[PDB]
């Protein structure tokens, strides 16, 4: 359930692409190459509350990992469903910007599921045996198949001299990415949606559960990213000194280190889920300061820290300078800095709604204002 | 025959792969091949095609002329060459792709053609559009206005022109899925036969600028429960 690492040039040549093609629509733009082969059509593709809204996270689980098996339907072997119902549906240029280079348009070709095959996936039976990436998803995230995909013809390699305002106001000119042939840099989904245990359907239009069993029809969250960034630092300011420092730390030990912020992640993850805390965490002391005085979780807590979290992930090159200012403890100047720099380029842009599409240098921008946000109330 | 491709050859330009073309020609007239494929070969010219091609395959080289078409050609690849003018077009064509080109205008468009595919080109207008056309990609182009959509178009991408207007639709006489896109023109305002298409389509008009009333109209009749019209896509 986890994300990936921010790489900036990559989401701005994807972004150009959903632009140009489906400007305000419904094409998502691949954020990181890591993902560009788990990404394909009848790919699963889970979706997760973060900050910013919500991620879209590689399962590398595919539909025939969890569906039981004139149209050209019958036969097939059942098991290549996913060759026989993917059709090239055409060739597409795409117009580079001034600021990205190729080694002025890049050519990108187009799959999509025959809707013949996506109008069979009504009431369909999943697996007796599915695979343990499924059956442990967490039943409030959503599910999604992908249905469309826009990918490379040819090995490109794109440069991007585009400079962000952030990088001169708190030694690198251009950025670089070489992107393998058939790799996915557009895609778009469909939400699948399971009544029950042992049932699947496909969602076409409208937003909804992926798990409805035993929900009902709910207002969902619409805070702002400012209140969300009050409401957390008011949760941290409702613990003892002792469990401050306690998440300090912790989180201080993350800033430049993936394998800690990863199992950190996973961990407060597993005890938001289960409510429970074992004697077999290194962690505990974090992992205790979930709980409230009475030995019970405050969910807040748990989502306040996985947020942050997240939000370490769109900061690839600018950890170490929130590492270094909570050693030297000028972290209330590089906030200045970033609140000055979001308020001379951007327009309310820590207002801004959920679920925004974020420009790669907003989002990076955002993402340092919580972390060091919460690191200085921390301290 | 022969004689006419070995007098052709005798250009040799600087990164002209013309050895490569002469054995292709020979090869293709000689064992009467339904594909002759010339791409990657930086040629400027073509001879006298053989007659008998179904599919002409130029793709990626310097050509700024064409031939003169074969009378059973089925498909016409021509991307990313300089050609400012393309031949007439024989009745048998089905498929047209000279994408990333340098055209301004078009010849008489085929009544059976199927696929149509002139994006990244400077055209100002469009002809009247084949009755069988179901796919056609307009995009970079500077277009000012779309003949009347034929019936089974499937697949119309028409961003990024100078459209003034919204094309005349061919009254839901179809029913399939079809995907129409105008993002990113100056389209101002929008037809009342508009309310009247049915789920069927997925219309993009983002980046248009759409006057007060036709953006307070459409967020009326979008908003409404009773709204089964069209997946539309309209932001600025």
């Amino acid at each position: 359930g986890s994300g990936r690492p921010m790489f900036s040039v990559f989401e701005e040549i994807t972004r150009i692409v959903v632009k140009e093609m489906d400007a305000g629509g419904d094409m998502i733009a691949v954020r990181s190459l890591v993902d560009a082969d788990r990404f394909r059509c009848f790919h699963l593709v889970g979706e997760k509350r973060t900050f910013f809204g919500c991620r879209h996270y590689t399962t590398g689980l595919t539909l025939m990992d969890i569906l039981d098996t004139d149209s050209g339907l019958q036969g097939q072997k059942a098991e290549f469903q996913i060759l026989d119902n993917v059709d090239s549906t055409g060739e597409l240029i795409v117009r580079l910007p001034k600021e990205i280079t190729i080694s002025q348009k890049i050519k990108i070709s187009e799959n999509r599921i025959s809707q013949q095959y996506l109008a069979t996936l009504e009431n369909r039976k999943l697996k007796r045996e599915l695979p343990f990436s499924f059956r442990s998803i967490n039943t409030r995230e959503n599910l999604y198949l992908v249905t469309e995909t826009l990918e490379t013809v040819k090995e490109e390699t794109l440069k991007s001299d585009r400079q962000y305002k952030f990088w001169s106001q708190i030694h690198k000119g251009q950025r670089e990415v070489t992107i393998p042939p058939n790799r996915v840099l557009s895609y778009r989904v469909k939400q699948l949606v399971f009544p029950n245990k042992e049932t699947m359907n496909i969602h076409f239009r409208g937003k909804t559960k992926s798990f409805p069993e035993g929900k009902s029809l709910g207002s969902e969250d619409s805070r702002n990213m400012k209140e969300k960034l009050e409401d957390m630092e008011s949760v941290l300011k409702d613990l003892t000194e002792e469990k401050r420092k306690d998440v300090l730390n912790s989180l201080a030990k993350c800033l430049g280190k993936e394998d800690i912020r990863q199992d950190l992640e996973q961990r407060v993850s597993e005890v938001l889920i289960s409510g429970e805390l074992h004697m077999e965490d290194p962690d505990k002391p974090l992992l205790s300061s979930l709980f409230n005085a009475a030995g019970v979780l405050v969910e807040a807590r748990a989502k306040a820290i996985l947020d942050f979290l997240d939000a370490l992930l769109e900061l690839s090159e600018e950890q170490q300078f929130v590492a270094e200012a909570l050693e030297k403890g000028t972290l209330p100047l590089l906030k200045d800095q970033v609140k000055s720099v979001m308020e001379q380029n951007w327009d309310e842009l820590a207002s801004s709604p959920p679920d925004m599409d974020y420009d790669p240098e907003a989002r990076i921008l955002c993402a340092l204002y919580v972390v060091v946000s919460i690191l200085l109330e921390l301290a | 025959y022969l004689r006419i491709l070995t007098e052709w050859e005798k250009n040799s330009s600087p990164g002209e792969e013309r050895g490569i073309a002469f054995n292709r020609l020979s090869q293709c007239f000689q064992n009467q091949e339904a594909v002759l494929n010339l791409s990657d070969l930086n040629l400027t010219s073509l001879p006298e095609l053989p007659k008998h091609i179904s599919a002409l395959i130029v793709e990626n080289n310097k050509l700024t002329s064409l031939p003169k078409l074969p009378a059973f050609l089925k498909e016409l690849n021509a991307d990313n060459n300089r050609l400012s003018v393309i031949p007439e077009l024989p009745e048998s064509l089905t498929t047209l792709s000279v994408r990333s080109n340098q055209l301004e205008n078009l010849p008489v468009l085929p009544n059976h053609l199927t696929s149509l595919f002139v994006e990244n080109n400077r055209l100002y207008n469009l002809p009247a559009l084949p009755e069988k056309l179901k796919f056609l990609h307009v995009y970079y182009n500077r277009l000012t206005t779309l003949p009347d959509l034929p019936d089974k178009l499937e697949i119309l991408c028409a961003q990024r022109n100078n459209l003034v207007t919204f094309p005349q639709f061919s009254d839901r006489n179809n029913i399939r899925q079809k995907e129409y896109y105008f993002h990113f023109n100056q389209i101002t305002t929008l037809p009342e036969s508009f309310s009247q298409l049915d789920s069927s389509y997925r219309i993009n008009i983002s980046g248009n600028p759409l006057s007060t009333r036709v953006l307070q109209s459409l967020q009326r009749l979008t908003s409404s429960p009773d709204y089964h019209g069209p997946q539309i896509y309209f932001s600025m």
